[PDB]
């Protein structure tokens, strides 16, 4: 081989699309999660008080 | 250069760190002696207070 | 009678009672309920109210203790005597109460619970009860004075 791969060499835009939404939707999806989680924390503060 | 850019910053920061000391303080030792009244929540919130 | 005393080694731990449809009885206290036929209704905990409820028989339904959030400032009874709501807080004269009293009623001059205590702290000539209470909007909130105690 003339040249030398670089273990980015393959995975192209379709299965960098899929790695990045998938990440991404966890993502989201955990801060969604944890969104709730605080508001519910500050709700009750006010709820209380 | 570092030096006098680091021991400004730090005898800025202290100041500045003392004056917002000193500026809670002053928005909370009001509420602090009213066991009762309702707190503006916008000043309960940007200065610490329990609020009721 | 309308409020039962949960056992443990034959020395009641825990009054829990029935509230406005749901046995409630305190997560800290471990015993047999006194009355069979709530003795093994599976209980919902809720630890944010250290609490547990559960839904009385069909059957005996109709027994069971009204409440409601509109709490004035005055006097309400309870079994140990008379409880004052002062600067939303009840408080208790000293003395009266402690490990046993957990979960016992407090109730108005109609009858109906507001609340139901879970702990104490002696303060001075008098004592402030950390309880479960209705909120303005008929919300349940847990109101504990600071330090306060499992009963």
């Amino acid at each position: 081989a003339q040249h030398t791969e670089s273990f980015t060499s393959a995975i192209s835009a379709t299965a960098w699309s899929w790695i990045k939404v998938l990440v991404g939707g966890t993502s989201a999806f955990i801060v969604l999660g944890l969104i709730a989680t605080a508001v519910v924390a500050l709700v009750l503060f006010f709820h209380r008080h | 250069g570092l030096c006098t850019c680091v021991a400004i910053i730090m005898v800025s920061c202290v100041t500045s760190v003392w004056l917002l000391c000193r500026t809670r303080n002053l928005c909370i030792t009001p509420y602090k002696l009213a066991p009762n009244a309702q707190v503006p929540i916008l000043l309960a919130l940007l200065c610490c207070i329990k609020p009721t | 009678d309308k409020t039962f005393p949960i056992m443990l080694n034959g020395q009641v731990n825990g009054y829990a009672c029935v509230v406005g449809g749901r046995v409630f009885k305190p997560l800290h206290v471990e015993g047999r309920i006194d009355n069979e036929q709530l003795a093994a209704i599976k209980l919902k905990k809720a630890s944010i109210y250290d609490l547990e409820y559960g839904d009385v028989p069909q059957c005996m339904k109709s027994d069971t203790l009204q409440y409601t959030s509109d709490k004035p400032p005055g006097f309400y009874n309870w079994h140990h005597g008379a409880v004052q709501y002062e600067n939303n807080r009840f408080t208790v004269p000293r003395g009266v109460g402690g490990k046993g009293d957990s979960g016992r009623p407090i109730l108005d001059n109609k009858g109906r619970v507001v609340a139901i205590v879970l702990g104490g702290v002696n303060e001075g000539s008098r004592t402030a009860l950390s309880v479960v209470t209705w909120n303005q909007k008929g919300v349940t909130v847990k109101d504990t004075p600071e330090g306060s105690e499992p009963w």
